[PDB]
């Protein structure tokens, strides 16, 4: 059981804003101060993996709090990278504190791409296949987080993939995201800006291969 | 029964328009590409619903809404109908191809190869007549009379188990762009005239392409594209 | 014997929806088994059944999937709309999107509501449906004559609602080029029955959400080709 | 057995003549219509025995016995044979369509959609060539060689149970004209040439239309048209 | 009855890998038996199994 | 099952391109040949995968990489695909032939004879019109309409039990070149126009040839061609 800390909810957060934890990729950066300690390194000495997942969330509001949060498991997402094609840094995470909605994400416009070069004219990018539909997020496995009854999160997604197994350093078919349904509000005096904590558990893994610790290209 | 995926995905739709070959020609080269190359464009097309640019796989879709400029323009395509139709993380089916001329009273043949291969270049010389080798080979070549009509069904030909509608991994350890698949296609198609290169003509010819899915299946539902309130 | 050639009336033609097959090209192929993938899909009804969240333009470009109960009181309904899939409110729901790709529909429409507010507050709500008439009803008195139901705040938090299928035909127009009897089916509205309770020191302006889904008998027909506008 | 309605209503008859499309074009707009619009006429036709004007349903039949005047002329049609044939308040049957060219050695294709839908407008641009989207879609598109011949059978496609020969109600609460039906048709038909709009030609082309009823039935006998004693 | 001619969608075409046969030209032929030749081959796997020697460019 | 020799050797491939006959003409004569002869070249072709020169069997393959020079050029051919495909000392199968024009809207017929025979020369004169005798004979003659397409299957027609891929004996006691086979072929093919010689035209016509193996068998595996490390 690995546990991690996310950024704390504030009333300043707009609606449809979000943040996500792409498993198992977040482990490499120890996202949210998480260190599995065993699996994290075991992946390095292997190449192919096939395992499930099991997650959880927590956020303590109080009698005089109100708000709504959306949590769901969206597969095959690619929102954990900057438009150029580089993953964000810890400084960038601490700065943003949240992912705000934008037409770019709504349209899949600014997802990473290869520059054509000097041979071609500059095309006008208009759309992409990894758009984000804010309203229809509820279709995938999900739950609500209401300040009056938000207890915790629970989910268990079976394995998925274009092939029975994939490479660890590249595979990304499952991802956890949280969305702010109703902006947080409350009377002063009770718990202010409650923290959000996440837990992750793999299930029935099968590590494959053997070699020395993976070396950067 | 109209809601059945099979009953829905069993009709022909246009894909792209391409010119007619008249010589061996050079195949396009990967990106980024520098100027001065002899690679020619608008002759080869890849069979794939996902967006593509200059006959190669792509991630972001573009359009030349601004006509003026300098440099070489590029081709693009995307199955509007298929994408708007429904939601499915995974998909597999046999791809059926059909071609019809777009010029008055024309005759020609078509050539194809599956994924993983590449265009065969070079040409022979018979009795002082030069002919590209792509005329003959291991793979099918089709012939039709004037007017023209071509039809046949290709079997599944990619290593991957299924076709991912919205993928998010990477293909290689170094420099691989995230989310760009590898072999989500049925190969490449091209057209040519059974005449020697010595008798090339200036007038260009153009031809359309239609495809149809047979025995479709899907998994893991997904979302649908957004539409504005403007 | 020789070919008793019987020429066909209109051969040498190309037809879009010809059902029969064609000649195989590269037969004798083998494929990797795909039984390991779960979550198989059979028909679009599977996705059409799962509910989703609608939205409305912000009260005086940001649509909102929630509504908050106001402190002010009026006899008019707080939120209402026509039952017509072409309306913007359904313009992003899964049911609306799927229906947009068909000539006509058939069956009931299912609606769900959810509350999000304080602890020690209570109230009452009235749900109603009104078939088409000269103009949309305005007063709760007029609405009361039509079909309605009582939803208590405190009994439960989601008093599911379904609009019965009523029409003088077997189907109805998915899109309405011109207003017609078979196209529109009146409106649906919600009315605040009584003033809610404001307990000590609790926040104000509770929040309510609405969800829509296709009924068990929902069915489409006559597929068509899509509008490619969304690319722009 | 000649008196049987089925044995009587099973033969082809001419319906109307229409031009050949060469661009996306604007669809006609409802009445009354003001001047300056870009809507063009004589390209789309609705499948209906009842009288129609300018490709739209109508109540009163008209004819341009006076050629001179100013403004835009309109198309009209009515199945003389069907109306004179017999009396039936109600009717239903599958409609069979067939088309033949009226010009020397022409080739083309035809396009159709059922009731309730409408023409799809706009066009794409491929490699600097503009093509209307109506080429591809969810509905059938037919292709024939030079000379030309098109045939197929359409199933019943209207919400109403039957087709009313002489109806007297109204369709909508406000401004609806009494007696004018709503969807007594099998859709709309149109013809076009598989060439880019950039290569439009001035010479006009014209084509006729023939229809045939299959498996006809009737109810509630009625009266027959009067004939003068002049 | 008369030929109920059903025209084919795309006849009058030439296809490289058409499996079916064609019309015989000079049938009624006899051939010398070849059973006396040993070492018959069935599939390329027979040759693929037999090992061989690789090589490397001479070290400088 | 792809590895099966039968499943591999059952597809059509191009062989050679030849001109169209317009007269009786003289057949090529054996080597060495002195100048001044009337034998013409580029009209007759032998059916054989092995290398050939000037429509006759050969041992060493050549190519005219140097265009300039003086004298008469020659034809050559070799089944690149077949030779690269696999290894078999011996081979036998029925040879299937197919021909397609390489000129606009042409009509013609084809003529063939098996091994051991030779071209029939001379011509008759009908009502002051001269026609070569090769029009009629004991062997098949094929006729096709404009555009053109010819297809049929020839049975095995050589005395030798099988076809030797790499032979090393000799054919005759005196002067016979070692390794040069005798009748490893299916005969000779030629094309001609059904018009009198009196109406000969200057413009040349050219035609391609495609062949296909049916029911192939092999024996005594062998080696494969070397490829450079350049």
């Amino acid at each position: 059981w690995y546990t991690g800390r996310l950024n704390s909810w504030t009333k300043a957060v707009k609606t449809f804003s979000f943040q996500a934890v792409p498993l198992p990729g977040a482990f490499l950066s120890r996202q949210g101060g998480l260190n599995g300690g065993a699996f994290t390194a075991t992946l390095h000495r292997h190449f192919l993996m096939k395992c499930g997942w099991q997650v959880q969330v927590q956020c303590n509001l109080t009698q005089f709090h109100q708000g709504a949060l959306l949590v769901a498991m969206v597969p095959e997402t690619t929102l954990d990278v900057k438009p150029d094609g580089k993953a964000k840094s810890l400084q960038e995470l601490n700065e943003e504190q949240w992912v705000e909605m934008s037409d770019d994400y709504r349209t899949g416009k600014n997802m990473p791409f290869q520059s054509l070069g000097t041979y071609y004219r500059p095309p006008n990018w208009t759309w992409g296949p990894n758009f984000i539909n804010p309203y229809q997020v509820t279709v995938f496995p999900h739950q609500i987080l209401n300040a009056r009854t938000s207890t915790s999160v629970d989910i268990n997604v079976p394995y998925i993939g274009e092939t029975p197994t994939q490479s660890s350093e590249t595979q990304n078919s499952w991802t956890l995201l949280v969305m702010v349904l109703v902006p947080l509000d409350y009377k002063e005096g009770a718990t202010t800006d409650p923290e959000i904590t996440f837990s992750v558990r793999p299930t029935s893994p099968y590590f494959n291969g053997l070699r020395n610790r993976y070396t950067a290209g | 029964n109209h809601t059945n995926v099979k009953f829905l995905f069993d009709r022909s739709r246009l894909l792209n328009v391409i010119k007619v070959l008249e010589k061996d020609a050079v195949f396009p080269r990967p990106f980024p590409t520098q100027e001065g190359a002899q690679q020619d464009d608008g002759y080869f097309c890849l069979l794939t619903p996902r967006p593509t640019v200059a006959s190669r796989p792509a991630t972001r879709f573009g359009l030349y809404a601004n006509p003026s400029g300098s440099g070489v323009l590029a081709n693009t395509s995307l199955d509007f109908n298929f994408y708007s139709l429904a939601c499915f993380t995974y998909f597999r089916s046999d791809l059926e191809v059909t071609v019809v001329s777009l010029e008055p009273d024309l005759e020609f043949a078509v050539g194809w190869f599956p994924s993983g291969s590449e265009y065969q270049a070079s040409s022979f010389v018979y009795d002082q007549l030069h002919v590209p080798f792509h005329f003959t080979g291991r793979t099918p070549r089709a012939f039709a009379s004037k007017g023209g009509k071509v039809s046949f069904v290709l079997p599944w030909n990619s290593v991957s188990s299924v076709l991912p509608v919205r993928w998010g991994g990477a293909s290689k350890l170094s420099s691989a762009t995230r989310g760009l698949p590898a072999h989500a296609d049925w190969g490449t198609i091209y057209a040519f005239v059974p005449r020697p290169n010595e008798k090339k003509s200036t007038a260009v010819k153009h031809v359309a392409v239609y495809i149809r899915y047979k025995n479709a299946r899907a998994w893991c539902p997904s979302m649908l594209p957004f539409r504005s309130y403007k | 014997g020789p070919i008793p050639t019987a020429p066909r009336e209109n051969s040498l033609m190309f037809l879009s929806t010809l059902p029969d097959d064609t000649v195989p090209a590269y037969g004798n192929v083998r494929t990797p088994p795909v039984n390991y993938l779960p979550g198989e899909i059979t028909d679009l009804l599977q996705l059409a059944r799962i509910p989703t969240l609608m939205a409305f333009e912000r009260v005086p470009d940001t649509y909102v999937p929630y509504v908050a109960v106001p402190t002010q009181f009026d006899d008019r309904p707080l939120i209402s709309f026509p039952i017509t899939l072409s309306d913007p409110v359904y313009q992003n729901t899964l049911v609306g999107a799927i229906s947009s790709n068909f000539a006509n529909y058939r069956g009931c429409i299912q609606i769900t509501l959810t509350f999000c507010g304080p602890m020690m507050a209570r109230g009452k709500f009235l749900l109603s449906y009104s078939p088409p008439n000269g103009t949309q009803p305005q007063t709760l008195s007029e609405a009361m004559q039509c079909t309605y139901s009582i939803w208590d705040i405190g009994l439960n938090s989601s008093w599911t609602f379904v609009v019965p299928y009523i029409s003088p035909s077997d189907y109805r127009e998915t899109r309405a080029i011109t207003n017609s009897v078979y196209s529109a089916d009146g409106w649906f509205s919600l009315h605040k029955l009584t003033k809610i309770t404001l307990p000590p020191d609790c926040p104000q302006s509770p929040c309510i959400l609405f969800f829509a889904s296709a009924g068990e008998d929902y069915t489409l027909r006559l597929p068509v080709d899509c509008n490619p506008s969304y690319v722009f």
